[PDB]
């Protein structure tokens, strides 16, 4: 019930390092009883980060499943043979935890599109979960690629082959891109040294307000299933946008006029939502707002009102029933080496829009260009794919962007 | 992850002797003694290049092969000539024929099996095999005939792991002995089908970097091979330390090839400053940035600006931020975007270490694949067909059983290799 | 001055192991119409469409015998047998199959070799003696199937200044009788590598007869029985285990070949140098593609709807067949 998750992918592992760190600080967890997850990677190096120094004793280490073979960041390798040795062992560990927990609540899945690691292992992982536990809650979670700040050479192909089948095995999904978070740390946290681990403290902050506070003492605690019913008007598992607003640094908070309407209104300025496809024209179809700290309802039913009565931040016309709000009680917690500045009230927003298909187009046509010269065919067909797999991925996203298309302006 | 080492050829010993200077200093290893490195993190994945069979000592997993003994005999008399288990030596007192084919058909050919027994004793000696490092030269037969003879048998033996080719392509004018260029052709005719990564180096580039950018006027060859030791110390075990985003050989293999022709690679190293004169108060990742992509600080013969860029991967070594990495890579995607070919948007491949080298605060590792190497092998082609026409050095190769028909096939295969380089220079 | 690559397609008959399990005929067999309906809108062009009850002599006289006349031009001609795993490429040319009752069970190979000894009888003018070769392409490595053992470092190919490809380490035996020809095919098919038990590697049988132009300009003619491999693409559910590794390496060679042959007819975006060098079955067929040398495409499909898109993928093999 104090939910139990998975972490594959190097960024998934370290994002669980700082995320799980903020977990094991904010509930008063001492650095020495019960850890509640598993860590999987296709190289024991990244796990041996955690398996060496701090937060090593605080696990029962008989579960940090590692694969001593290649890291292998290419999709068809990571979906097929090289993870086939480990997938069953991961299944038995998570079913052992499924039996040990009582009334399991759901699955939140931390991985990445940014490599073969958390792409195909994630793909048939989620597929195998929907075979196993298909009548449950599935919340997949990858870092969406940068449109021009990209890293991998195969930067499309992992994501494109992943969304070929990762759509059909989760419903709720949170994709956050790096570049705007660099805008937040550069601008509004106001430092010029943006670290990967600080990004990890930011996503660890937002997930630290998704559920652990929402399974803490909240007067309006929200079910995880209320996401997968509220956020999608259609059963086609779509994906919203989540943003933690009060990103002021320590120098900022000599700022005695700081209330709920400030960061509430700051959830809706376009260049702050941690994805580079800002609501220039994305009509909002769904908005779940989750608050915490000493939240005053006056900023709620004045600020959210003047959001909706702005008529510049236009919602979806034909389907405008797009609010779902829950407020926790507990404030967030300062990471002792962190950057957030002990804020007495906090908002984590999320909102499914029109806009993301344009971002998908940012990934799509890009994907087509390196396909246009038949470029990296020999690795993936050298691992067990074919032309028709790429074609079904392309047609799959082609229907997907029209599904994103018709719900919006078409009223 | 485990990798064995190969030094073929009269050149090669030094080719990598300097590397065994470096990496033992990188982990805190005496000529005889043990892990005297003060930091525990120099230990955690040393198994990629090492073993422990005497237990308390350390041994480089390395196979040292030459067709003339006195070179490696000088090596075993060297300052790190005692850190080897000398039973790993395989050689002979045969005449190291300066023919390619004499090292490929006759002399080392009756010494191939003696090598293969040591590669099989050393391969399954320990945990799962990862890659192979082929350090040699093309300058003669000794690194080239027995080289591609070795790895051509190896890929038939092992069709699975990674073949890293440290070749030494001759500099396009500063020759060695003008019988030279055939020792490229027949070697590289059987390189592209029996490797997947080829890091080729060039001599006058070494004199260009050592002589000009460093203001040392006297290029000792140990300094040249010291620079190549900075390359391979840059590449692999750097990724096999902790890294924020730390790739491997296989990721670099899938990254930097378009096709399985693998389009042999051109390395570079960023901090290239003279000895004490370069107090600068501006040394960081960023510098590595502009320093990496200029026409100098390149180990290639041709000017890299003269073609496009297909794929370039970088391995940055230092406590640093990827925002001020990836922003810089965006700058290279902008300001030079004409020769930075468009249809692959990410010609860059980011690679992030966590450790510096022994004294420097921050270093960087260039690995490149342009289209410009087109006008290297064409260069090698143009000399090749030049004094092929007289047929004047034909007897030394016919006398070792190499036949006539092999040459024109080598010309056509390297030829349309150059032709497809032209077809993607665009 | 160049004749185009002639384009033909074959449908196989349906076995009861797929008929009784409910595989409906997703194809529309239209042999005389020169076209084939797939689904309700896919209509493709083929010169000779072969029905699922066709005769191997009619296959022999539509494509092979016009190239047997063109084999006496002193120039190359090449016809392969393409299909997915289970399409009947063994029956298509007629090797590794010994019934020889109706004689239609064996196909083109005893027809072209029997007719080849028929053409030794008539043309007693040119000094001609045929030698053949029978090789394996397996895991991108060669194997002399006419020999119980020959080193892979020995079996390598050559290339001359004229523009041909010469083999090495290949046992070459002349012909004197169709009993010797079928004896070499028998011993070789026994030396190849369940019922087919892999159907995996390429079995390449090259017929060679130089034609002495009339002590003068030698005019070389080769004819090619190049039996291809199965073209399974999707199959996660098929080849597993160590036999997964047997299927996967040639599977890259399949779309390597398809990557080669599709770089000719579509010059729309800088149609670069043709990469014959990527695979060892492609360098042996560089002469078998374009130019004054002849090439006719024949592929075998399946009426099962489960390989429907795969059949269309075979049609995608056939759609880009231009030249
Ligand atoms: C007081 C001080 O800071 O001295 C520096 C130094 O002055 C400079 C000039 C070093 C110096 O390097 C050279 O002069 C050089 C000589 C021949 C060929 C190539 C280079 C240095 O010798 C090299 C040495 O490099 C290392 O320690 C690295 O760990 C390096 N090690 C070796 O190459 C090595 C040398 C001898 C024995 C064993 C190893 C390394 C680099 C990449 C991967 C692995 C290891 C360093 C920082 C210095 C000195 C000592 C003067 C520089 O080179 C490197 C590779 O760091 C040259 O430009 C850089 C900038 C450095 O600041
Ligand atoms: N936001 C964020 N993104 C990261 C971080 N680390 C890596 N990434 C991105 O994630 C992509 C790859 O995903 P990862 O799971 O981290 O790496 P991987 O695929 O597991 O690589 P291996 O560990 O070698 O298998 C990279 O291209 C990065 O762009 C991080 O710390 N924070
Ligand atoms: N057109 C066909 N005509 C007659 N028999 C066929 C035909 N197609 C399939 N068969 C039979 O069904 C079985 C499957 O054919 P088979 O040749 O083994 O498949 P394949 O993929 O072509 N194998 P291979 O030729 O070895 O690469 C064989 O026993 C055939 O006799
Ligand atoms: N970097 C470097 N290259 C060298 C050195 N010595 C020789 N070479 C190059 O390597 C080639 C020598 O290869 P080698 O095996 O020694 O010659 P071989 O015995 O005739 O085959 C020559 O062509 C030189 O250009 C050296 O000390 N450093």
């Amino acid at each position: 019930r104090e939910c139990i998750s998975i972490h594959v992918g190097q960024a998934g592992v370290q994002i669980g390092n700082a995320c799980w760190e903020l977990y094991c600080l904010e509930h008063g967890i001492q650095p020495d009883h019960v850890p509640r997850a598993v860590f999987v990677d296709l190289e024991p190096t990244v796990i041996d980060e955690v398996r060496t120094g701090t937060y090593r004793q605080l696990f029962h280490p008989e579960q940090l499943i590692t694969g001593k073979e290649d890291a292998a960041n290419n999709y068809a390798r990571g979906h097929y043979t090289i993870g086939k040795e480990i997938i069953d062992l991961v299944l038995d560990r998570i079913r052992k935890l499924a039996d040990q927990c009582t009334g399991l609540q759901g699955f939140s899945v931390f991985h990445s599109f940014g490599g073969g690691t958390g792409s195909g292992f994630t793909s048939l992982l989620m597929e195998r979960l929907s075979v196993d536990y298909g009548k449950k809650s599935k919340l997949e979670f990858s870092i969406y690629p940068a449109p021009q700040v990209s890293t991998a050479v195969v930067e499309p192909y992992n994501s494109i082959l992943t969304t070929h089948t990762t759509l059909e095995h989760s419903d709720c999904a949170f994709m956050v891109d790096n570049e705007a978070i660099y805008d937040i740390c550069r601008r509004n946290l106001d430092i010029e040294r943006p670290t990967y681990t600080n990004l990890n403290r930011l996503i660890g902050q937002i997930v630290s307000s998704i559920t652990a506070s929402l399974r803490f003492d909240g007067a309006l605690n929200v079910d995880l299933t209320e996401f997968q019913t509220n956020l999608v008007p259609y059963p086609r598992a779509h994906f919203p946008l989540a943003t933690y607003a009060p990103v002021i640094s320590a120098e900022k908070a000599y700022h005695e006029q700081l209330s709920v309407a400030e960061i509430t209104n700051a959830c809706f300025e376009p260049a702050n939502q941690m994805v580079k496809c800002d609501p220039r024209h994305g009509k909002y179809m769904a908005c779940c707002l989750l608050y915490r700290g000493d939240v005053v309802p006056k900023d709620v039913n004045a600020a959210i009102a003047t959001i909706k009565t702005k008529r510049t931040i236009q919602f979806v016309d034909w389907c405008p029933t797009g609010f779902k709000v829950g407020i926790n009680y507990e404030p967030p917690t300062v990471v002792p080496g962190g950057d957030l500045a002990k804020v007495q009230r906090a908002v984590c927003m999320l909102s499914n829009t029109t806009a993301i298909a344009e971002a998908w187009a940012r990934l799509d046509h890009k994907f087509d260009l390196m396909y246009a010269k038949r470029a990296f065919v020999h690795w993936y067909v050298g691992e067990g794919m074919e032309e028709g797999e790429f074609s079904e991925a392309r047609e799959d996203m082609a229907a997907l962007e029209k599904d994103y298309e018709e719900v919006g302006v078409d009223s | 992850r485990e990798i064995v080492h190969i030094q073929a050829g009269q050149c090669g010993n030094q080719i990598g002797a300097k590397f065994w200077e470096v990496i033992s200093d990188e982990h805190g290893i005496d000529p005889t003694g043990s892990y005297h490195g003060d930091s525990d993190l120099q230990l955690e994945r040393i198994n990629v290049y090492y073993n422990e069979a005497a237990g308390n000592k350390y041994v480089p997993r390395a196979i040292l092969v030459d067709l003339e003994p006195g070179t490696m005999d000088s090596v075993r008399s060297g300052p790190f000539g005692q850190i080897f288990r000398p039973d790993n030596f395989v050689f002979g007192q045969s005449g190291a024929g300066n023919n390619w084919a004499k090292g490929h058909y006759t002399e080392g050919a009756e010494l191939v099996d003696s090598v293969l027994d040591v590669v099989r004793k050393e391969s399954e000696s320990c945990d799962c095999l990862q890659g192979f490092q082929l350090t040699h030269s093309l300058g003669g037969g000794t690194g080239s005939g027995m080289g591609t003879l070795l790895i051509s048998k190896i890929r038939e033996e092992y069709p699975d792991r990674i073949m890293n080719t440290f070749s030494v392509v001759p500099s396009p004018k500063v020759s060695d002995t003008v019988v030279e260029p055939y020792n490229a052709t027949l070697s590289v005719h059987q390189l592209v089908e029996n490797t997947d990564e080829t890091y080729c180096i060039d001599n006058e580039a070494l004199y260009d970097i050592c002589f000009r950018t460093l203001k040392l006027t006297t290029p000792t060859y140990g300094d040249l091979n010291h620079l190549v030791s900075a390359t391979m110390s840059g590449v692999t075990t750097c990724l096999r330390f902790p890294g924020q985003l730390n790739a491997d050989l296989r990721k670099l293999a899938v990254n930097m090839v378009p096709f399985p022709r693998l389009h042999f690679f051109m390395p570079g190293f960023a901090p290239l400053t003279s000895r004490g004169s370069q107090q600068y108060r501006a040394l960081t990742v960023p510098e590595l940035t502009q320093q990496m992509f200029d026409a100098k600080n390149m180990m290639a013969a041709c000017d890299p600006r003269h073609g496009r860029y297909l794929t370039v991967a970088a391995v940055f070594r230092g406590r640093m931020s990827m925002k001020e990495v990836d922003e810089q890579m965006l700058n290279v995607q902008n300001k030079n975007s004409s020769y930075f070919v468009e249809w692959i948007p990410n010609n860059v491949k980011t690679a992030v270490c966590d450790i510096p080298p022994r004294g420097l605060k921050m270093s960087a590792t260039f690995i490149g694949n342009s289209t410009a190497i087109q006008e290297l092998f064409k260069r090698i082609s143009e000399q090749f067909t030049a004094m092929f026409r007289r047929k004047a050095f034909l007897h030394w190769y016919t006398g070792e059983g190499m036949d006539e028909m092999e040459f024109t096939e080598a010309e056509s295969n390297m030829n349309d290799l150059v032709s497809e380089y032209q077809q993607y220079q665009d | 001055e160049e004749a185009p690559v002639r384009v033909a397609l074959r449908v196989r008959p349906l076995l009861p192991k797929e008929l009784l399990h409910g595989h409906q005929s997703c194809l529309q067999v239209e042999p005389g119409l020169g076209r084939v309906t797939l689904g309700r809108d896919r209509h493709f062009g083929f010169h000779v469409v072969l029905a699922e009850d066709a005769g191997q002599e009619a296959v022999y006289q539509a494509c092979v015998q016009p190239l047997l006349e063109a084999f006496f031009e002193g120039f190359n001609a090449t016809v392969f047998a393409y299909g997915q795993t289970g399409s009947g490429k063994t029956y298509t040319m007629g090797e590794a199959s010994v019934a020889s009752l109706l004689e239609d069970e064996q196909g083109i190979v005893p027809r072209a070799m029997a007719e080849a000894f028929k053409l030794i009888d008539e043309n007693d003018l040119l000094d001609c003696l045929v030698h053949v070769s029978y090789l394996e392409v397996y895991k991108e490595e060669f194997r002399d199937l006419l020999e119980v053992g020959t080193a892979s470092r020995d079996i390598q190919l050559r290339e001359d200044e004229r523009g041909n490809v010469v083999l090495c380490g290949v046992k070459e035996v002349d012909v004197e009788g169709l009993d010797e020809v079928l004896s070499l095919l028998e011993m070789g098919n026994a030396a190849r590598h369940l019922n087919h038990l892999s159907s995996r590697s390429h079995t390449v049988f090259t017929v060679t007869l130089e034609q002495r132009g009339r002590p003068g300009q030698l005019l070389v003619s080769k004819f090619h029985f190049v039996d291809l491999a199965g073209s399974e693409r999707v199959l996660k559910t098929g080849s597993t285990g160590e036999r997964l590794k047997e299927s996967i390496q040639i599977n890259s060679s399949l779309l390597a070949l398809g990557n080669v042959i599709s770089a000719l007819g579509d010059p729309q975006r800088r149609g670069s140098h043709i990469p014959y060098r990527d695979s060892k079955i492609t360098r042996i067929l560089k002469d078998s593609l374009g130019g004054n040398a002849k090439t006719v495409m024949i592929a075998c499909v399946s009426p099962s709807s489960s390989d429907f898109d795969e059949t269309l993928n075979t049609l995608n093999y056939a759609s880009r067949a231009q030249n």
